[PDB]
């Protein structure tokens, strides 16, 4: 009885540590702050370039870190950053229309945190075009008309991707 | 009148090659947001173009040393094309040496990652309930 | 920073900055669970159960998921916290080079356009 | 398991050769594990460098 009696306990002290202990990334700061997680962005665009000019300190010391691994963690396209976040340990910086895109199509995968920033994007023209004002009024047209949303929905058609132990001693009663 | 030059990138669902069998030559190898953005602008404006990629496939940044820019910023800043019609972000150095429409979309950076009755026979070992049984 | 561009009287009120902030019986259904308490309702098994209710009551009162000072704000992000932009407050915590509030500066200038 | 798993803890203490490439990198970097482990070893640098 005394034998039981401990075992007894044993069990219930242990099962409580792992009921403990059971009681995570969400943000560029927990990035930030370790290195097991690689992370990264494609390359010489805007996303990069954010990085490496801001003044920020998390964001500072997630440049430094891209910087010193860039051979690694630089990508030359969104779709290279996409399959090392499927193939490794590897979180990609990435602009969020385009995090939705792929969200709704690679259901194990998914945005973390909000937005770091906030910008559009434009036409580019050369500096002086005076294409850019007229570009401008026909973007303003097709926004009202209801346009560029329909576009959105066409090209962002992903119709996918949503956004115990008691039991085993039942058996051995049965 | 001249068909404008319009550089752009490969970038899904944005700008890609159309799949078929046979093969495609000129614009029409082309679909995407940004592509149904260029046809509906040419038809307000009445302007007929020609889409050409980035021969360096690079959006565009400045060399820290030298201080040149590449990607499709630089073919505007050389005016080797008329137009860069892509996921091309408005940014503060960007606006400096080119210019922008206002914006079509609007966005921010953000991260991109990943998200058993054996749990009742670790707590007490096999070998622990092997013991207890032969006692 | 504002008395190297403008000139103020001496003071007419002396102040700082502070903080302002605000001031079941199914806690026994819910380690364990509705359904088991169903299926439940033989010593051995009745042994396993009543070890995993005492077993993860104790999780349940050790984690159990009393905000002090800015320290104890500046070490959490599920309370957030911020100023009046373009304040003397704000300026404050922009400027500072102490820890607690260097680093609650980096959660306000992150979160400014919801908690300045 | 790694360098990150040394640097949060202080139980089991860490060093390198003094006036060396190792010593140096520390030293000289931003990278926040690697400056955590050198304000670790610069403190306790009579006894661990
Ligand atoms: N759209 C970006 C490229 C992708 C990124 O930087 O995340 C640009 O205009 O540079
Ligand atoms: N009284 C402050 C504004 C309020 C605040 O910053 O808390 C000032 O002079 O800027
Ligand atoms: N080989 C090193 C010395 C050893 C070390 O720093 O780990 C040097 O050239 O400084």
């Amino acid at each position: 009885w005394f034998f039981t009696l401990i075992i007894i306990s044993s069990y219930t002290a242990n099962l409580a540590a792992f009921l403990t202990v059971e009681r995570p990334i969400d943000s560029a700061d927990d990035l930030a702050k370790q290195t097991k997680i690689e992370y990264g962005a494609v390359e010489d665009g805007a996303t990069m370039t954010f990085f490496k000019k801001s003044k920020i300190s998390t964001y500072d010391k997630m440049w430094a870190f891209m910087s010193s691994r860039r051979q690694s963690v630089l990508v030359k396209s969104n779709e290279e950053g996409i399959q090392r976040v499927l193939t490794s340990d590897y979180a990609f910086l990435m602009e969020s229309t385009t995090i939705e895109f792929v969200t709704q199509r690679n259901c194990n995968l998914t945005q973390i945190g909000g937005l770091i920033d906030s910008k559009g994007y434009g036409v580019g023209t050369p500096m002086g075009s005076p294409y850019r004002d007229k570009i401008t009024i026909a973007i303003l047209q097709l926004q009202e008309e209801g346009k560029l949303h329909m576009m959105k929905e066409k090209w962002w058609r992903g119709n996918g991707c949503p956004e115990q132990n008691i039991g085993g001693i039942f058996i051995v009663l049965a | 009148n001249r068909s404008l030059i319009v550089t752009t990138i490969l970038e899904e669902p944005y700008v890609l090659f159309k799949k078929s069998d046979k093969p495609l030559y000129g614009n029409d190898r082309f679909e995407g947001y940004c592509i149904d953005l260029l046809r509906e602008l040419s038809t307000i404006l009445g302007f007929t173009y020609e889409i050409r990629l980035v021969e360096d496939g690079k959006y565009g940044a400045q060399d820290d040393v030298n201080g040149q820019w590449n990607g499709m910023v630089r073919e505007l800043i050389d005016h080797k094309a008329d137009l860069a019609v892509a996921p091309l972000a408005i940014t503060y150095v960007r606006e400096k040496v080119i210019d922008f429409s206002k914006p079509f979309m609007t966005l921010g950076i953000s991260i991109l990652y990943r998200k058993g009755v054996f749990s009742f026979l670790n707590p007490l070992s096999p070998d622990i309930w092997m013991y207890v049984l032969l006692a | 920073v504002r008395e190297k561009v403008i000139d103020f009287s001496k003071p007419f009120m002396t102040l700082g900055i502070s903080i302002l902030y605000r001031k079941g019986v199914f806690s026994f259904l819910n380690p364990l669970s509705p359904d088991i308490w169903m299926y439940v309702l033989w010593w051995f098994f009745t042994l396993i159960i009543i070890s995993s209710y005492t077993a993860n009551l104790a999780a349940f009162l050790t984690v159990e998921r009393p905000i002090d000072s800015a320290d104890d704000l500046a070490k959490q992000t599920k309370i957030e916290y911020g100023a009046v932009e373009d304040g003397a407050t704000m300026t404050f915590f922009k400027k500072s080079k102490i820890s607690t509030y260097d680093k609650m500066w980096a959660f306000m200038s992150s979160r400014r356009q919801s908690v300045l």
